[PDB]
């Protein structure tokens, strides 16, 4: 239940569904080098 | 249909009893759970044009505590309710001097009006509910575990003791449900029971933005 | 003991049953009997129990001091206050107070024993009561102790009252036990009772838990009402302004009151709760007249009325205390003196000193305003002057104020300057004002230039401290400074 309890957690610790995509992730707050170490690499660094 | 109203009519009242007690204010105990059968004697049992018509069941309740604020609650005789029709509610809010109220709308406000809402919050806030949504108290849903508003000085409290800021709290919509139905504006942590599969008890918190 | 009419009896046998002879058949068969159980059960406990107690059933007389009970609640809840049940209730408790010394009586009498026309008459002829006193407290308590029970267990609220004074150096449940049994007449003669002797003999601290005893009343128990409802607004929210002004216009349109006015006037008055509440939401309304800059009209008629009831328990029969409304500025003029200040040392002290040394609400807002560095330096002469000036005792409670001002500060010559005003003053202060001053040296030695010649001032102020508290409280102080 720990690892289910958590995932449910961080999906809803910021009010509104995030959805795991680049979609959901990178809309928060995190960092440029964490944003574009997903899907988006060249865009997320654009747009910082 | 005439009962189906009436029906409708005393579900929306009960959940307003509901939502008032559930948000600390004074609902008489017969009040707050009448039978079906006692709305329609002491209302009319005829929605369609006559005696348990809107307008008639207007709530008035004061606070449990500091029994000067009130949010007499509003019912519009329209389905789609509009700025000239709000304005009259504001006259009627501007002859007392209490600034909270409640309108529960039958179909959808004009997005004019939802702006006009906004363009009020500072001297007087409005809220407003559609018929679906008091259909049902939500808070008594299985799902919906037990949200409590926190005074201020919990709060700071909460902060004091984890050492941590407003903005590292896990957060709740404005336009979320259940705050919608307590009514919580910005920055007002909400203390959250629930009962754990693995704690039994555990109590989260969600700063409102 | 106690002689009922079985007992009177009993006395009679054990009289008759002393001498004579009467062999042991005649004298039991002559003693008594038990017409309820059968002779069978009689006979069988020799052959079962082997002389045993019966109080067992004595024990189940127990349980219906319980059980019945609760049909007697059965009679109260059903017909609504039954007279024949009464009526039944009132000989059954006359009985068993003639024949039990009497806890199924008590509890006989805390199930209901209103209208009893000698139940007072019969609880004053059993008028010991010290335990009786606090179980028989559901309706035989009341009115008894008004006459001079009332007045012993008044020292218990000025026993809290020292409590809260040596706790705030460093009650709720009992108002709701003493509000158990409890009336409208019985609370009215013992508000006015305590509101007279407490105007009389001190007026300071007794208001505060008068008006706490008062917000003890939610639980439905019914002018008195009006100023429940006015005070919800004082202690549920500090800072109360615009509530406030609504407050000041209903308590402002007054009738002609036969000493009404004057006790809402005494309610408001003499609380440190309410007056720092009046205090801050004072200071708020003039810190947000000053955003407007439209200095005088609100908040005059907030200070006026703070005034008034300030001023309310030196005298009887009367309505308020003056406004003076050309005072008004010249005792604000030194606020503006502190923002024309701050303006120029963000981006004057003779006005303050001057309007210091003239001088009773707006001395306590001037002290108020004393927690919101060049300004306060220079307005800190005008501080001097002002401890200088008047010297009352609550002004060591605003020094306390400032120091959590500026222990929120942090700041150290402003700390500096608060040890020296603290010392500078030893003359005609009381015990609480040099433990505060103590306290406060406790957070003082952030700086070890002068923590050691104050730690010699610790041993410089307990000769000349002939009060063994204080002397006893530095040498705390020093026991915990070296830990």
């Amino acid at each position: 239940y720990r690892h289910l309890a958590l995932l449910c957690d961080t999906m809803t610790c910021r009010g509104h569904l995030m959805a795991i995509t680049r979609h959901g992730v990178n809309r928060q707050d995190t960092g440029p080098l964490m944003k574009c170490s997903f899907e988006e690499t060249v865009d997320v660094l654009m747009e910082a | 249909d005439d009962e189906e109203e009436t029906y409708r009519l005393w579900k929306i009242r009960k959940t307003i009893m509901q939502l008032c007690h559930d948000r600390g204010y004074l609902v008489t105990q017969d009040e707050l759970d009448q039978t079906l059968e006692e709305f329609k004697a002491q209302f009319g049992d005829k929605p369609s044009e006559g005696r348990p018509r809107r307008t008639d069941l207007t709530v008035l309740v004061a606070h449990n505590d500091d029994p000067t604020d009130q949010m007499f609650v509003f019912f519009p005789e329209e389905p789609k309710v509009g700025i000239k029709t709000i304005k009259v509610y504001c006259q009627r809010m501007q002859e007392e001097n209490i600034t909270r109220a409640l309108i529960v709308v039958q179909q959808g406000m004009t997005p004019s009006a939802k702006q006009s809402l906004v363009d009020m919050a500072p001297k007087y806030i409005l809220e407003q509910f559609l018929q679906q949504e008091l259909l049902i108290n939500i808070t008594e849903h299985e799902l919906v575990p037990e949200h409590v508003v926190m005074t201020k000085e919990e709060v700071t409290e909460l902060l004091a003791r984890y050492k941590l800021r407003e903005n590292q709290l896990p957060r709740i919509q404005a336009g979320d449900p259940v705050a919608r139905y307590f009514g919580i504006k910005r920055g007002q942590v909400v203390k959250i029971i629930r009962p754990s599969e693995t704690a039994g008890r555990y109590i989260t918190y969600r700063l409102v933005q | 003991x106690x002689x009922x009419x079985x007992x009177x009896x009993x006395x009679x046998x054990x009289x008759x049953x002393x001498x004579x002879x009467x062999x042991x058949x005649x004298x039991x068969x002559x003693x008594x009997x038990x017409x309820x159980x059968x002779p069978s059960l009689q006979s069988a406990l020799p052959f079962l129990d082997l002389h045993g107690t019966p109080r067992l059933e004595f024990h189940q007389s127990v349980f219906d001091e319980l059980r019945d009970k609760l049909l007697e609640r059965v009679s109260a809840i059903a017909s609504e206050g039954k007279a024949e049940e009464r009526y039944k209730k009132l000989e059954d408790l006359l009985e068993k107070s003639f024949s039990l010394v009497l806890q199924p009586v008590v509890m006989c009498v805390m199930k209901h024993l209103p209208k009893v026309p000698e139940k007072k008459l019969k609880l004053v002829m059993a008028d010991k009561e010290l335990y009786r006193a606090c179980a028989v407290e559901v309706k035989r308590q009341i009115w008894q102790d008004n006459q001079a029970l009332f007045g012993d267990e008044v020292s218990p609220l000025l026993k809290q009252y020292i409590l809260e004074k040596e706790s705030a150096l460093f009650e709720v449940v009992q108002r709701l036990t003493r509000m158990v049994g409890k009336n409208v007449k019985l609370y009215d003669m013992v508000l006015q009772f305590l509101r007279t002797l407490f105007l009389r003999t001190r007026n300071v601290h007794y208001c505060t838990l008068r008006a706490e005893l008062l917000m003890s009343l939610h639980d439905l128990d019914v002018c008195h009402k009006f100023t429940w409802c006015l005070d919800a607004c004082i202690r549920e929210r500090f800072v109360d302004s615009k509530r406030a002004r609504e407050l000041q216009g209903f308590l402002d349109g007054v009738k002609k009151g036969q000493e009404q006015v004057l006790g809402d006037l005494s309610m408001i008055l003499c609380d440190p709760f309410a007056i720092n509440t009046l205090a801050l939401s004072t200071v708020r309304h003039l810190q947000e007249l000053v955003g407007q800059e439209t200095l005088p009209l609100l908040l005059l008629l907030r200070l006026l009325a703070l005034g008034q009831g300030a001023w309310d328990m030196i005298d009887s029969q009367v309505f308020k205390e003056p406004k003076m409304e050309v005072e008004l500025i010249t005792r604000f003029l030194p606020m503006l003196m502190s923002f024309l200040v701050d303006d120029y040392t963000f981006n004057p002290e003779s006005f303050t000193k001057f309007l210091q040394e003239q001088r009773m609400a707006c001395e306590v807002g001037l002290y108020y305003v004393l927690h919101i560095k060049n300004a306060l330096l220079r307005l800190l002469p005008g501080l001097v002057e002002t401890f200088g000036d008047l010297a009352f005792g609550d002004i060591f409670l605003h020094l306390l104020t400032g120091n959590l001002a500026l222990l929120a500060d942090e700041f150290a010559l402003e700390d500096f300057c608060s040890s020296l005003f603290d010392g500078f003053f030893l003359t005609a202060s009381p015990r609480k004002e040099n433990v505060h001053r103590h306290a406060l040296r406790l957070l003082i030695h952030l700086h070890p230039r002068v923590a050691p010649s104050k730690l010699e001032a610790l041993q410089k102020a307990l000769e000349p401290t002939g009060q063994s508290g204080e002397a006893v409280k530095e040498l705390y102080s020093q026991l915990g400074e070296k830990l």
